[PDB]
């Protein structure tokens, strides 16, 4: 900074204290009441949801190798497992939507074959209407999926 | 046109009411399904 | 560092005052604060394209850009598309080899953070802490002691 | 009585979902500090892990950050709760949940605590409510705006009527620090203007100077000061400028303190001056009517104030679309009934099946507590149409 | 919608080759028309106002939102917004020994805006019982203000 | 349609106009369109009837 | 420059709205080709100079 008439010099530690941390103190996380930080990561508007969260582990996953010691990762607020409860309960529901069927078509005609043609009749059109969506534009949405069972 | 009409949907209700023809190309495969294969089934094998 | 009233009238008004000649336009709200923050949003019709109105809007703030305080410019201005709301949300902590509320927070935004934002089409990250710098903490009475300023 | 049925059934959009996941935001009174919402985030800690620790899995709180907006006056937790297979009963499911949670937090606690339950959806669409916001159009300032709207939301909390909930989303109106530097006192004794706004500047809010690397990367160089010397009014004048003439200078020399109200968050709409309101319908009434019984209010104020609606609706769902859908869809339907009957007899039959099994579908839904919202009106059309099939059997085999 | 873009940022390369004159006035990349459509006149009547009093309240109240306004490509203002108007008299400046350098420098000084930080942040001392803002320098707002310019 | 709605914000305008301000409609494109609707529509009226 | 064409200095609020500022000159300062010496510069030595 500077150097005094009689040789002495003033650095800038001799004015000011030097320690190496944040831009921005505003804003502190605890996670259970221990020090954190993290991503709160935001959609973008048109993005397609639970691929993109599935390549944000992607490259996380190549991160995780080069941590120093006791550095772990740790998922709260995550919206991913939400939809693989609606596909897991739906195609559920699905199935118990057959299985039922069979019973009624058994219980109304004791011929078997018959009990059958109905059982092949409504998977075929399940299938098609997943091609339609996909000309069209449309996702396998929570909406279109209950429009299945619908 | 139960279904369509009313998937003519009007802002951020858009694809609420819309993603019926998700329900429209059900019923006219179920149509496809019942006017091919399940007049042929029935014959090909029942009795 | 600066207050409600200073950011207001040069940077949001002045970005306000040319926010124009962009196609397809509901309405512009605005936010200016205490902290020295100001955020726009500009909404748009249904299923118009996003990828296109963040550009018509991101190159008619930058003909008021000049027009702003150089504190601004060296800062971070943005245009970015948004979803008011979180999906993934990646908590980062330490438990063998310890440590801190600032130590964590570097390390996420100096190897992941970087990674993260511009994988699989993210809108925006909201880093929870700070990245680190260069910190020096002025001591006012050792800056009288040999006649010197900021 | 399928009309009867009807109109007393009230209209939601899409039911509020158990998500595995709610979150619970925290805010302080006038001017509070980064010790104080902390104390309030740690307090709210305790709920979620002491009080519930068989649904929380997790907690992450976050101090000075709200979903208003920022500063050190607010906070925010989000929670993780364990699986849905550990978590039985209604009991332990969000809604109850965030309810107790609710009441622990208006009673234990000295600030501004809530914990809401989490859409999906966005923010919109909250039905039996809205989103006003008042402008001002004429010249006009913040401090004429802020009375009028303190007028509006006393003219709905004073006749309401069948009632209401009305309040300011965050213009809180907090105290701030003026400093007067005088311009002759400073250029007598020699010190430059420029030279002095960098000293209060950088001292007190920090200064972007430059660009050093820290281990490879590039990071930012900030310089500002030690706690201690920008804390209270009276260290203002600890910091001494240098003038021309090689003596130092207190600020003391040339400036003057006091006190003045402003805003900490000055809003805007349409390139103009203005301020959210947040309202809700009336447990009664239902939005069409609460809209337009403040319309009435935003007249009776001052001059050179305005309004418009940030931001809820644009058109509706039981509104002007419902209507217009099953319009045609009856317009419709008559017709194919008609491309393979012909008559004037024939589709009248099945246009009158119509409100047959529709009675039923109403009175499940009034029944058990449920509501008009999308999912019933879907399930509504796939009666129609599973009616007019079986119906149409009747009516094609016999003819 | 993208050959307005093409243009607008490779203008933008040669921005900074530019006078700073330039730069601090309006540069602009529109979809043009070589043609009016409406044409929306506006006068007094009553309380009668000037070829100027009139082309403000237009340019400060209703243009800003017609420009906004259903896709609209470019405004013409017919007039002028208003603005401090300063004319300068070279007699009464040799009287006192001045240039217009000086007046210049008086305005960028006394007319200003200045970001002072806060009272109790941003990293405190821990126990701080208040949290305010700074105002320093506010910007002028009447013809009186600047005749009492030093 | 552009042109209807250089009449929406307009009309929200004229309500907080100071003493005298009124508006007024000189070179306008609108009503040659709503003449070419009247006169086709007409014309065509004419071509039955005919 | 400043004098003859006007020149672009800060920006100021005028009932609420920010507009600009500008400096010029009287209109008789600067009309004809004589005025020009009727405007004085300062000299590094604190004398004017036409
Ligand atoms: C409003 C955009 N937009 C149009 C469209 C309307 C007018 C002109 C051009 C395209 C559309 C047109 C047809 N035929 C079928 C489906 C869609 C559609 C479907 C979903 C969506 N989210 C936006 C959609
Ligand atoms: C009760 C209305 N209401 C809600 C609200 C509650 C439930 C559903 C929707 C809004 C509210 C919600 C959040 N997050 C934060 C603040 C407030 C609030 C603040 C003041 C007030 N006077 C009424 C308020």
């Amino acid at each position: 900074l500077k150097v005094n008439q009689d040789g002495s010099r003033v650095l800038l530690r001799d004015v000011a204290k030097i320690e190496l941390g944040g831009e921005n103190y505003d804003i502190i996380a605890e996670f259970n009441g221990q020090p954190a930080s993290g991503l709160g990561i935001k959609l973008a508007t048109g993005a397609n949801a639970l691929d993109t969260a599935a390549a944000i582990r992607a490259e996380l996953a190549k991160m995780e190798p080069f941590f120093p010691s006791g550095l772990k990762i740790v998922y709260p607020y995550d919206t991913t497992p939400f939809v693989k409860i609606s596909i897991h309960e739906v195609v559920k529901t699905l199935v118990e939507a057959i299985i039922l069927v069979f019973l009624v078509m058994y219980l109304f005609l004791q011929n078997f074959r018959a009990t059958l043609i109905p059982t092949i009749a409504v998977p075929v059109v399940l299938l098609g209407t997943f091609a339609v969506l996909a000309a069209f534009g449309f996702s396998i949405n929570t909406l279109t999926m209950f429009g299945m069972v619908l | 046109a139960v279904f369509v009409p009313m998937a003519f949907f009007g802002g951020s209700t858009g694809a609420i009411y819309r993603q019926s023809i998700t329900i429209v190309s059900a019923m006219a495969l179920s149509v496809l399904v019942a006017l091919i294969l399940t007049p042929a089934l029935c014959a090909t094998m029942l009795k | 560092g600066a207050d409600a009233k200073t950011v207001q009238d040069t940077v949001t008004q002045v970005i306000e005052q040319n926010m124009n000649g962009i196609d397809n336009l509901m309405y512009m709200s605005s936010n200016s604060d205490s902290t020295g923050t100001v955020q726009i949003t500009l909404t748009f019709e249904s299923g118009t394209d996003a990828d296109i109105a963040q550009v018509q809007v991101q190159a008619k703030l930058q003909l008021a850009m000049p027009l702003l305080p150089q504190e601004v410019q060296q800062q971070g201005v943005s245009v970015e598309k948004s979803s008011s709301s979180f999906l993934m949300v990646v908590g980062v902590i330490n438990t063998d080899g310890t440590m801190t509320q600032e130590d964590i927070s570097d390390y996420v935004a100096a190897n992941m953070k970087d990674a993260i934002s511009r994988t699989s089409g993210v809108g925006d990250v909201q880093l929870f802490g700070s990245q680190y710098a260069m910190r020096i903490w002025m001591n006012p009475n050792e800056l009288n002691k040999f006649q010197l300023t900021p | 009585g399928m009309a009867y049925l009807f109109v007393r059934l009230p209209s939601s959009f899409l039911p509020d979902e158990d998500q595995g996941v709610f979150m619970t935001m925290v805010q302080l009174p006038a001017g509070a500090t980064q010790e104080r919402t902390q104390k309030v985030l740690n307090e709210v800690t305790h709920y979620y892990l002491t009080k519930e620790k068989n649904n929380v899995e997790s907690v992450f709180a976050v101090n000075g950050f709200g979903f208003a907006g920022r500063g050190q006056n607010t906070g925010i937790a989000f929670v993780s709760l364990k699986d849905w297979a550990d978590r039985p009963g209604e009991e332990n499911k969000v809604e109850a949940i965030t309810m107790r949670a609710t009441r622990a937090f208006s009673q234990i606690k000295d600030a501004m605590v809530f914990a809401f339950n989490l859409p999906a959806i966005v923010e919109l669409g909250t039905a039996t409510g809205f989103d006003f916001e008042l402008i001002d159009q004429a010249g006009l300032g913040h401090e004429k705006l802020t009375q009028a709207r303190n007028q509006l939301l006393a003219e709905a909390a004073k006749h309401p009527d069948m009632l209401t909930s009305v309040r300011p989303n965050g213009l809180e109106d907090t105290p701030q620090f003026k400093i007067d530097i005088d311009q002759e006192k400073a250029q007598a004794l020699g010190v430059s203007i420029n030279d002095i706004n960098t000293t209060l500047g950088a001292a007190w809010g920090g200064s972007y100077v430059n660009d050093f690397i820290d281990r490879g990367r590039v990071k930012k160089v900030y310089v500002m000061s030690e706690a201690k010397y920008r804390m209270l009014p009276d260290d203002i004048g600890d910091w001494y400028v240098r003038a021309a003439d090689g003596q130092m200078v207190p600020f003391s020399a040339f400036s003057s303190s006091r006190w003045e109200y402003g805003s900490p968050r000055l809003e805007r709409y349409n390139g103009l001056p203005s301020m959210e309101i947040l309202g809700q319908a009336a447990p009664g009434k239902s939005t069409g009517e609460a809209m337009e019984l403040m319309e009435q209010l935003a007249s009776k104020l001052p001059t050179g104030v305005g309004y418009d609606w940030t931001g809820s609706y644009q058109e509706r769902l039981s509104g002007n679309q419902a209507p217009s859908l099953y319009a045609i869809s009856l317009i419709v339907v008559f017709l194919c009934l008609a491309a393979l009957y012909e008559s004037w007899s024939i589709p009248f039959s099945v246009m009158l099946v119509v409100p047959l099994g529709v009675i039923g579908a109403l009175l499940a839904a009034t029944f058990r507590g449920l509501t008009n919202d999308v999912y019933f009106q879907v399930g509504l059309l796939t009666t129609i149409g599973l009616s007019a099939k079986n119906a149409i059997l009747i009516v094609e085999f016999a003819k | 919608d993208i050959a307005q873009v093409q243009v607008q940022a490779k203008l933008q390369l040669a921005m900074p080759l530019l006078p700073q004159e330039v730069q601090q006035q309006g540069v602009s990349v529109e979809k043009s028309s070589s043609s009016f459509l409406m044409v929306v006149g506006v006068i007094n009547t009553d309380g009668t106002m000037t070829q100027e009093d009139i082309s403000d309240y237009v340019a400060a109240n209703m243009k800003d939102a017609i420009s906004r306004t259903s896709g609209v490509g470019d405004v013409q203002l017919f007039g002028s917004q208003y603005a401090m108007r300063i004319w300068m008299n070279p007699n009464e400046l040799n009287k006192f020994q001045l240039t217009p350098v000086d007046v210049i420098t008086a305005i960028k000084a006394q007319n200003a805006q200045v970001a002072a930080g806060q009272l109790g942040g941003t990293p405190p001392v821990k126990g701080q019982q208040l949290n305010a803002s700074i105002i320093a320098q506010t910007r002028l707002t009447s013809t009186e203000e600047f005749g009492k310019i030093l």
